[PDB]
């Protein structure tokens, strides 16, 4: 059974395990618990082929240099979460993608731009800034919410196709 | 709670540089989360600092208005992961 290494990287707070637990165990968790380091695994099917997801929830950027090359080096594919609610969050995305570039020695990573917390009122980061930042890559854009599950399955399985496809 | 004795020692409209008292553990990182008091679910923004660090600023803050700060350690011990609870303060400005 084909296995997927997919790591998901992003600053703190911006709901990377939300989204890994919504995606895996169908729930929300509404609890702050900062991540040390978390893996998943789970047999799916996508578009009719059956695989092993192996996500790596990692700790909020910016993670200490040897241990965040550890797990670029064995990503087959990275999302890349920013929060709609955090500009920071949003303006750090370049250089997490240069860092992923840079280890893989490779301009054409599998890779998804994910805007989370699409439920909240008040934005600071518009969806034009980040379509054009996601295009400017050449990657899939998605806002997400892991409250609603808006956005969550169509995020990770884009993913998965982005790495067959490559 | 972890760490101990968290405080604003000042403050602008805008920003407040906190301090708090690190532990005794050698900690891997703390994460510094803010927002406005009684904020809903996800309603906050959240940043990585090193296990060095016993301050850090926040800006970009609205004059006038009631916010919590929350500091957490995060790390690894013989025990196993470090996850002890996090401390918090309000400050208003
Ligand atoms: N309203 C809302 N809240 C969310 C969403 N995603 C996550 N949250 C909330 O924000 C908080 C942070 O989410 P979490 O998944 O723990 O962040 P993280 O990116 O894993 O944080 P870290 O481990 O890098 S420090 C949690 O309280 C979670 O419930 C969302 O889409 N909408
Ligand atoms: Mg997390």
């Amino acid at each position: 059974m084909t296995e997927y290494k997919l790591v998901v990287v992003g600053a703190g707070g911006v709901g990377k395990s939300a989204l890994t637990i919504q995606l895996i165990q169908n729930h929300f968790v509404d609890e702050y618990d900062p991540t040390i380091e978390d893996s998943y695994r789970k047999q799916v099917v996508i578009d009719g082929e059956t695989c092993l997801l192996d996500i790596l929830d990692t700790a909020g950027q910016e993670e200490y240099s040897a241990m965040r090359d550890q797990y670029m080096r064995t990503g087959e594919g990275f999302l890349c979460v920013f929060a709609i609610n955090n500009t920071k969050s949003f303006e750090d995305i370049h250089q997490y993608r240069e860092q992923i570039k840079r280890v893989k020695d490779s301009d054409d990573v599998p890779m998804v731009l994910v805007g989370n917390k699409c439920d909240l009122a008040a934005r600071t980061v518009e969806s034009r800034q980040a379509q054009d930042l996601a295009r400017s890559y050449g990657i899939p854009y998605i806002e997400t919410s892991a409250k609603t599950r808006q956005g969550v399955e169509d995020a990770f399985y884009t993913l998965v196709r982005e790495i067959r496809q490559h | 709670s972890v760490p101990t004795k968290l405080e604003v020692v000042a403050a602008t409209p805008t920003s407040l540089l906190i301090s708090w008292d690190a532990p005794a553990v050698t900690v891997f990182f703390y994460i510094i989360a803010y927002g406005e008091t009684g904020h809903g679910v996800g309603a906050f923004q959240a940043f990585r600092v090193p296990g060095s660090k016993s301050t850090a600023t926040i800006s970009g803050l609205k004059p006038g208005v009631d916010y919590t700060i929350t500091v957490y350690a995060r790390g690894y011990s013989k025990q196993g992961p470090y996850k002890p609870s996090p401390i918090s303060i309000n400050y208003r400005t």
